[PDB]
C-alpha cells in the first residue's frame, strides 16, 4: 500500500491543477520528478537509486512559469514552501551573504538525521535564479560575492553529505548565463521549456479564465469563446486575463459613468450587469500582442487591395496555393524555396503577403529594408541570424524576404555593395 | 601504519580510473611505507601537497569521500571553501591557522613516530584567488592565503601533513601556491574511455541485477557501445530515467487514480526499449562531433554507377595506406566535380567507413555569423584539436564557400585563404598522423588562385548521362508501379535521349511529381536538361 | 582607458564585539543568583 | 458603518460622488483621462461583491511617456493629492542606489512592506496605497545590454519584476511612472500585470492652448 503521508494525493487529475494548456510538460515532469515518492521504500531501496533533487523552468515572458511553481508548493501535502526572492541574498557585512544560503537547508539536515527515510518533503523555490548566480570567472562588482555564493550553492546541492530529502524549483527567462556546473545531472536535472500556447490551448485558457463569470449568471449568450479564440492570433497566457478585464472594464462604465456624474449606480443598473459579444471587440483594440508585431505590417503592404484585372494572377496565385500545400503535406521537403521576379512597380510585395497570409501558418515574418534602417553592419547581421534562428521553433514557419538587393546596398556606380550580408543570406 | 592489511581496491565504488590511481599511490604514499631510517640515508623529502582537477561530474569527491576509509587514514577533516571567512575582524585567519593544532601537538609529542593526518580543502579556488586582485577593501581576502602560505611554507619542518585540493578551474587558483614544495603534484582527471564505461555501468547496475531487478535481455555492452560521450554522472542519470519508465506503468500519475497493481510489483522487471527512451531524453554535455558527419549522408546512397563504387575503392586504399605506411604521416586530397553531382556525401562516406579514433567535419554553416578573426580561432583551434589523437581523418567541405568568393569584385579573404594555405602542408608532431580531404566545384578558380600545389590526388565526380542509372535511382526510390517505371523511360528515350542533370535534382523531381503520371516528372526532367 | 571603473565596499565588525556572551549582558546568569537570592531573601522579610 | 440589504456604494470610497474632470486643473488632454478613469478607477468604487463574483483583479500600474514639458508630473501630482488614500511614497530618479553591497535592492524593497502588512492584517477592505517612480528610464534599462559595467543593472531590475508580480500575491497598490523614452525600459515590465495601462501625452490643439490659457489665468 502508499506510504502514511505519500505527497501526491491518492486522487489527483491535472484538471483541478487550475493551468490551461502545457498537458505534456506536466506528464514529463511528474514523471521524471514525482514518479519515485508515491512507491513502497521496499522496492526503490532494492532498485538501488536516489530521487531527483532539481527542477528548471524556463521561457519568454508571460507564458505561466510561476503559477506552475506556486500550485505545486501548495497542491502537495508538504511543507511550507521556503519561498527566495531574486536578490534577497545579498548582505552587507562580510561572511553573511554565504551564510544566508546555508541557512535555509538546516532543517533538512535536521530532519534527515533523525527520522531517516521517513521524513516529509521540503521544498524551497528560487525566483529569478539567473541575477546571482551567473558564470563565475567574470569581473562583476570587484568584491567577489557573487563566486562565493555560487561555490556555497554548488557544495551544499550535492557536497560530501546526503539529504536526499529536499527539492528546489527555478525559475528564470534566460538560461544561457546560469554556471555550467548546476546544470550537470545530480543537480537541475529535468530542464522544461513554457512557450507560447497553441489554438486549443487558448480555447483552454479561456474556458479556466471566464469560470465564475459564466457560473454566476455574469455572461451573455452570444459570446463564442471558440470564434474568440480563433481572433487572438499570437496572444500569451498572461493577455488574455487583460482581456477579459478590460471587457469586464468596458461592460461596467455604461453604468457609473465616471466623471460625468455619479450617483447613477443603482440597484436595477447592477441587477442585471452582462458582458456582451460588443464589449470584447471593443476590447479587442486596447489590448496588443507583443509577438505578433510582423503579422501587422503584412497586413498593412496589401493596403490597397488586390484587383485580378486578368487571368494569370489568378494562375500565380494558385501555384503559391500549390506550393504551400506540398510543404505543409510532404515530410522529406522540409524546406523550399521560391524566387519572385519582375519589372519594378508590377507589384510583387503586395502579392507575396497575400499568398503569406491565406496559409494560415503557426508562424508568419517579414524581412525588409524599413526594420534594418539606422543599425550598423553587425547590428544587421545579428538580426537577421536571431529572425532566422527563431523560424527553427513551430512545426510549419513562412519567412518573406522583401528586395532583396537594397538589403546589400546595392548601387551600379562602384559597383558598391556589402560582402558580409550577402554571404549570410547565401549560407542562410 | 598507513594502508590497512585488508585492503584490496576491488570493493571501492571507482572504476574506469586505475592509472590514476597507481601514480597517485606511487607518488603519494610510496614513501610513507619502509622504516622511516631508510628516507633520510636516501636524502629525499616528503612530498606535501596534491591537486586534483578535471570537468564537471567526473569523480574526484567520490575518491575524496572514499580515501580515508579505505586506506586506513585518521578521520580527514573537510571543510568547504566558503566557510572559512567570517565577520569579526581577525577571525578568519585563526579559522585557518586553528586546523593544523593537532598535528603540531602529535609531531611535537612523538617525533617521527607520529601518524599521518590528512585534511582536504573542498572548492580550492573559491577562497585562494589570485592575490593581486584589487578592489580597494577589506583584505580578508588576501591575509587568509598569506596565513596558508605561511603555514605550508614557513612549517617549522612539519613533515606529517599532506593537503587535497579539488577543483574545476585550476586557471583561477594562485599562482603562488603551484610550486615547488606547494602542491606539487598535479593529477587531471579527464572522461572515461570505453572500458571504463563498461566498469562504470557495472557498478551502478550491481544492485539492480543482484536482486532479479533487471530483465536478462538488457545487453551492457550495447549501452556502453551507444553512450558516446556520458561521464559517469551521466550514466547515472540514464539508470534512473530509465527506472521511471518501468516505474510508470504500475502507477498512472495524473491520468485516472492511484491505480497500484500490487502484483505486478513483484513482477517489476526493465527492458532494453526503456533504455533506450531514456537514452533519448537525456543527452551529453560534450558532443563535439560524430553527428554532423551521419546527417551529410541522410539521403544515402545508390551505387547508381560503378564510378561510386570504383571512387570509394580509391579511398578505401588511401585510408589503408596512411593506416599502414609510417613514413607517409601526411596525405590530402581533392574532390572536384560539375555543382550538384554529390561530393560531401561521398567524403563524409568514405570517412564513416574508416572508422578512425577522430573525425570531424568543416562547414560553412557552424562558421556562419562569426567576426573574421573568430573564423580563424576557430580554424586553428580545430587544427591543433585534431593534431592529438595517433589517427586523424579531417574533411573540408566548400572550399570556394569558406573564403568568400564572388566573382564581381573578385572579392575574397586573403587571410583565410593564407592560413588554409599553409595549414595544408603541416605535418603533424611525431608519430601522429592525418588525412585531409576537401571537396570543391570551382576548380578553375583554385587554379588562378595558385594553390594547386598542396594537393597530392584530385577525384573527379561525373553526373550521370545514360538513362540506365535514372531507372536505377527510380526503381530505388520507388516513385511509381514497375509498368510506369517502363513507360517513363521508353518516353525519355526519344522525348531526349542525350542527358545531363545530376543527382539531387532528380530526387527533388521524383517528389514534385510524385506530389502533384509524365506530364510532370518527365517535362521537369527535359526542361533541367 | 580613464574613469572608467566603479567600486563597491564592504565592511567588518570589531573584534572588541567578538562574541554575544561577552558579561555584563551574559553574565545575567550570576546576577541572576543574585537577584533570585534578593528575592528569597524578600520573601522572608515580607513574611 | 454596516453594509445595509440595499446595494449602496462603498463607505470609504476613492474617487467619491463629487467629482468632475473641470475640477482636476488640467486642460487640454480629455480622451486620455477618459481612459484612465475608465481602465484604472473604475473596479474600485463598484460594490464588492459583483467585483467579487466576476473573479477579477484591479491594475496595478500605470505608465505615462511623452516629450518634455507637456503636463505628465502635473498629472502625477493632482492624482496623488486629490483622493482619498495614504500618502505617496515619492521617489526621484537615481535615489535608490546606495554604497554598500546589498543596500540598493533592500531600498527597494523597504517601498512595499506597509502596503503588505496592511493587507495580511485586513484584507480586501485596506486602504489604497500610492508610489510614484519618477523618471523611470535612469536605473531601469534593458538587461544585458552595453552599460553598468557594475553588476546593478540587473539585480534591481530582477529585484522590481519579481516585488510587483511574484509568489504571494497583494492587489491594494498603485504604482505610476513617467518618461521621455520607453524605447529604453526593460521588455519585462510592459505586459500585463506590471504597468499595463501606458499613454503617450502629445502637444497640445489650438483649441487645447485655448483652454490652457483659460486655466492659466
Ligand atoms: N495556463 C496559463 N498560462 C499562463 N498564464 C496563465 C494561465 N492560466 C492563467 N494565467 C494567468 O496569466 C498569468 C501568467 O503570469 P505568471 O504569474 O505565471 O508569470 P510569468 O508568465 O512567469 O511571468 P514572468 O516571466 O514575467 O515572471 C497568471 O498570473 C494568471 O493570472
Ligand atoms: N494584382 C493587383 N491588383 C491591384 N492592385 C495591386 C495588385 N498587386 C499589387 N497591387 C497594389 O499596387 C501596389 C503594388 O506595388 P508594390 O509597392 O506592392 O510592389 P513593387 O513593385 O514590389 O514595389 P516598388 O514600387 O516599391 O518596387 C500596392 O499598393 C498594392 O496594393
Ligand atoms: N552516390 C550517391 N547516391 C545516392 N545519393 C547521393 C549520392 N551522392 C549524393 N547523394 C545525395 O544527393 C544529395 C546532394 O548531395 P550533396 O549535398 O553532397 O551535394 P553537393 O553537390 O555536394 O552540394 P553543393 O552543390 O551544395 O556543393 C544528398 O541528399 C546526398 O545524400
Ligand atoms: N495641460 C496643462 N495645463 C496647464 N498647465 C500645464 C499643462 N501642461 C503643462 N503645464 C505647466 O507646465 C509646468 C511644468 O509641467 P510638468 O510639471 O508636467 O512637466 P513635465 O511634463 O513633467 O516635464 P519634463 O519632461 O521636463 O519632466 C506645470 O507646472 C504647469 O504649470
Ligand atoms: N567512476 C566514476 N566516475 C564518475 N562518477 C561516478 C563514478 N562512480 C560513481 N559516480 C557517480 O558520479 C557522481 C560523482 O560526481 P562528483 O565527483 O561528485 O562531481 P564533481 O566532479 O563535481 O565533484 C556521483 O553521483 C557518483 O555516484
Amino acid at each position: 500500500r502508499p506510504r502514511s503521508n505519500a505527497v501526491i494525493r491518492p486522487d489527483f487529475k491535472f484538471e483541478d491543477l487550475g493551468v490551461g494548456g502545457l498537458d505534456k510538460e506536466f506528464t514529463k515532469i511528474f514523471r521524471r520528478a514525482f514518479a519515485s515518492r508515491i512507491f513502497p521504500p521496499s522496492v526503490i531501496e532494492k532498485l538501488g537509486i536516489s530521487h531527483v533533487k532539481g527542477l528548471l523552468l524556463y521561457g519568454p515572458p508571460g507564458t505561466g512559469k510561476t503559477l506552475i511553481a506556486r500550485k505545486i508548493g501548495t497542491m502537495l501535502n508538504a511543507k511550507e514552501p521556503k519561498i527566495v526572492n531574486g536578490p534577497e541574498i545579498l548582505s552587507k557585512y562580510v561572511g553573511s551573504s554565504e551564510e544566508n544560503i546555508r541557512n535555509l537547508f538546516k532543517d533538512a539536515e535536521a530532519e534527515y538525521r533523525a527520522k531517516g527515510e521517513e521524513s516529509s518533503l521540503h521544498i524551497i523555490i528560487f525566483d529569478e535564479l539567473d541575477s546571482v548566480f551567473k558564470q563565475r570567472g567574470s569581473r562583476g562588482d570587484g568584491t567577489g560575492v557573487g563566486d562565493n555564493v555560487v561555490n556555497q550553492l554548488l557544495a551544499k546541492m550535492d557536497g560530501v553529505d546526503q539529504l536526499n530529502n529536499i527539492l528546489v524549483i527555478g525559475m528564470t527567462n534566460r538560461k544561457d548565463l546560469i554556471d555550467s556546473a548546476l546544470l550537470r545531472p545530480g543537480r537541475f536535472e529535468v530542464q522544461v521549456e513554457i512557450h507560447l500556447p497553441d489554438e486549443k490551448g487558448r480555447l483552454q485558457i479561456f474556458d479556466i479564465q471566464t469560470k465564475k463569470m459564466r457560473e454566476n449568471n455574469m455572461m451573455s449568450d452570444d459570446v463564442n469563446l471558440a470564434e474568440l479564440a480563433a481572433l487572438t492570433k499570437n496572444f500569451s497566457g498572461a493577455e488574455i486575463e487583460g482581456l477579459v478585464k478590460s471587457a469586464s472594464s468596458f461592460a461596467i462604465n455604461k453604468t457609473v459613468n465616471i466623471g460625468k456624474g455619479a450617483t447613477k449606480l443603482n440597484t436595477k443598473d447592477i441587477a442585471k450587469l452582462k458582458v456582451t459579444r460588443e464589449d470584447f471587440l471593443n476590447a479587442l483594440n486596447d489590448v496588443t500582442p507583443a509577438f505578433g508585431i510582423s503579422e501587422e505590417d503584412l497586413k498593412t503592404c496589401v493596403e490597397g487591395g488586390m484587383m485580378l484585372y486578368s487571368e494569370r494572377v489568378n494562375s500565380i496565385l494558385k501555384n503559391g496555393a500549390r506550393y504551400v500545400r506540398q510543404v505543409r503535406e510532404s515530410d522529406k521537403s522540409r524546406l523550399v524555396s521560391l524566387l519572385i521576379h519582375g519589372p519594378a512597380g508590377s507589384g510583387k510585395t503586395a502579392l507575396a503577403a497575400e499568398i503569406a497570409l491565406k496559409s494560415g501558418f503557426p508562424f508568419i515574418r517579414l524581412i525588409s529594408p524599413n526594420e534594418l534602417s539606422g543599425m550598423s553592419e553587425s547590428a544587421k547581421i545579428a538580426y537577421i541570424d536571431n529572425t532566422f534562428r527563431d523560424a527553427y521553433k513551430s512545426p510549419l514557419n513562412i519567412l518573406v524576404i522583401d528586395s532583396l538587393e537594397t538589403l546589400v546596398d546595392w548601387v551600379p556606380i562602384g559597383p558598391r555593395f556589402s560582402n558580409n550580408i550577402l554571404q549570410m543570406l547565401k549560407v542562410a | 601504519a598507513v594502508i590497512r592489511p585488508d585492503f584490496k581496491f576491488e570493493d571501492l565504488g571507482v572504476g574506469g580510473l586505475d592509472k590514476e590511481f597507481t601514480k597517485i599511490f606511487r607518488r603519494a604514499f610510496a614513501s610513507r611505507i619502509f622504516p622511516p631510517s631508510v628516507i633520510e640515508k636516501l636524502g629525499i623529502s616528503h612530498v606535501k601537497g596534491l591537486l586534483l582537477y578535471g570537468p564537471p561530474g567526473t569523480g574526484k569527491t567520490l575518491i575524496a569521500r572514499k580515501i580515508g576509509t579505505m586506506l586506513n587514514a585518521k578521520e580527514p577533516k573537510i571543510v568547504n571553501g566558503p566557510e572559512i571567512l567570517s565577520k569579526y575582524v581577525g577571525s578568519s585567519e585563526e579559522n585557518i591557522r586553528n586546523l593544523f593544532k593537532d598535528a603540531e601537538a602529535e609531531y611535537r609529542a612523538k617525533g617521527e613516530e607520529s601518524s599521518l593526518h590528512i585534511i582536504i580543502f573542498d572548492e580550492l579556488d573559491s577562497v585562494f584567488k589570485q592575490r593581486g586582485s584589487r578592489g580597494d577593501g577589506t583584505g580578508v581576502g588576501d591575509n587568509v592565503v598569506n596565513q596558508l602560505l605561511a603555514k605550508m611554507d614557513g612549517v617549522d619542518q612539519l613533515n606529517n601533513i599532506l593537503v587535497i585540493g579539488m577543483t574545476n578551474r585550476k586557471d583561477l587558483i594562485d599562482s603562488a601556491l603551484l610550486r615547488p614544495g606547494r602542491f606539487e603534484v598535479q593529477v587531471e582527471i579527464h572522461l572515461p574511455d570505453e572500458k571504463g564505461r563498461l566498469q562504470i555501468f557495472d557498478i551502478q547496475t550491481k544492485k539492480m541485477r543482484e536482486n532479479n531487478m533487471m530483465s536478462d535481455d538488457v545487453n551492457l555492452a550495447e549501452l556502453a557501445a551507444l553512450t558516446k560521450n556520458f561521464s559517469g554522472a551521466e550514466i547515472e542519470g540514464l539508470v534512473k530515467s530509465a527506472s521511471s519508465f518501468a516505474i510508470n506503468k504500475t502507477v498512472n500519475i495524473g491520468k485516472g487514480a492511484t491505480k497500484l497493481n500490487t502484483k505486478d510489483i513483484a513482477k517489476l522487471k526493465v527492458t532494453r526499449e526503456d533504455f533506450l527512451n531514456a537514452l533519448n531524453d537525456v543527452t551529453p554535455a560534450f558532443g563535439i562531433s560524430e553527428e554532423d558527419l551521419k546527417t551529410c549522408v541522410e539521403g544515402g546512397m545508390m551505387l547508381y554507377s560503378e564510378r561510386v563504387n570504383s571512387i570509394l575503392k580509391n579511398g578505401a586504399r588511401y585510408v589503408r595506406q596512411v593506416r599502414e605506411s609510417d613514413k607517409s604521416r601526411l596525405v590530402s586530397l581533392l574532390i572536384h566535380g560539375p555543382a550538384g553531382s554529390g561530393k560531401t556525401a561521398l567524403a563524409a562516406e568514405i570517412a564513416l567507413k574508416s572508422g578512425f579514433p577522430f573525425i570531424r567535419l568543416i562547414s560553412p554553416n557552424e562558421l556562419s555569423g562569426m567576426s573574421e578573426s573568430a573564423k580563424i580561432a576557430y580554424i586553428d583551434n580545430t587544427f591543433r584539436d585534431a593534431y592529438k589523437s595517433p589517427l586523424n581523418i579531417l574533411v573540408i567541405d566548400s572550399l570556394e564557400t569558406l573564403v568568400d568568393w564572388v566573382p564581381i569584385g573578385p572579392r575574397f579573404s586573403n587571410n583565410i585563404l593564407q592560413m588554409l594555405k599553409v595549414a595544408l602542408k603541416r605535418k603533424p608532431p611525431q608519430d601522429r598522423r592525418l588525412l585531409i580531404m576537401t571537396t570543391t566545384s570551382a576548380y578553375s578558380v583554385l587554379q588562378q588562385m595558385d594553390i594547386l600545389s598542396c594537393f597530392d590526388n584530385e577525384i573527379a565526380v561525373p553526373n550521370m548521362t545514360n538513362l540506365d542509372e535514372l531507372n536505377n535511382v527510380m526503381i530505388e526510390s520507388n516513385f511509381l508501379d514497375d509498368a510506369g517505371r517502363v513507360k517513363v523511360i521508353n518516353e525519355l528515350s526519344r522525348s531526349c535521349p542525350n542527358f545531363n542533370v545530376g543527382i539531387k535534382k532528380t530526387l527533388t523531381n521524383i517528389e514534385t511529381a510524385r506530389h502533384d503520371p509524365v506530364n510532370e516528372l518527365v517535362e521537369l526532367m527535359t526542361q533541367s536538361a | 582607458d580613464v574613469g572608467g571603473q566603479q567600486i563597491f565596499s564592504q565592511a567588518l565588525l570589531n573584534a572588541n564585539r567578538r562574541g554575544e556572551a561577552k558579561t555584563a549582558l551574559a553574565e545575567v546568569q550570576a546576577r541572576h543568583q543574585e537577584l533570585l537570592k534578593l528575592e528569597k531573601s524578600m520573601a522572608e522579610l515580607t513574611q | 458603518l454596516k453594509s445595509s440589504n440595499s446595494l449602496r456604494p462603498r463607505s470609504n470610497a476613492v474617487i467619491r460622488p463629487d467629482f468632475k474632470f473641470e475640477d482636476l486643473g488640467v486642460g487640454g488632454l480629455d480622451k486620455e483621462f477618459t481612459k484612465i478613469f475608465r481602465r484604472a478607477f473604475a473596479s474600485r468604487i463598484f460594490p464588492p461583491s459583483v467585483i467579487e463574483k466576476l473573479g477579477i483583479s484591479h491594475v496595478k500600474g500605470l505608465l505615462l511617456y511623452g516629450p518634455p514639458g507637456t503636463g505628465k508630473t502635473l498629472i502625477a501630482r493632482k492624482i496623488g493629492t486629490m483622493l482619498n488614500a495614504k500618502e505617496p511614497k515619492i521617489v526621484n530618479g537615481p535615489e535608490i542606489l546606495s554604497k554598500y553591497v546589498g543596500s540598493s535592492e533592500e531600498n527597494i524593497r523597504n517601498l512595499f512592506k506597509d502596503a503588505e502588512a496592511e493587507y495580511r492584517a485586513k484584507g480586501e477592505e485596506s486602504s489604497l496605497h500610492i508610489i510614484i517612480f519618477d523618471e523611470l528610464d535612469s536605473v531601469f534599462k534593458q538587461r544585458g545590454s552595453r552599460g553598468d559595467g557594475t553588476g546593478v543593472g540587473d539585480n534591481v531590475v530582477n529585484q522590481l519584476l519579481a516585488k510587483m508580480d511574484g509568489v504571494d500575491q497583494l492587489n491594494n497598490i498603485l504604482v505610476i511612472g513617467m518618461t521621455n523614452r520607453k524605447d529604453l525600459i526593460d521588455s519585462a515590465l510592459l505586459r500585463p500585470g506590471r504597468f499595463e495601462v501606458q499613454v503617450e501625452i502629445h502637444l497640445p490643439d489650438e483649441k487645447g492652448r485655448l483652454q490652457i490659457f483659460d486655466i492659466q489665468t
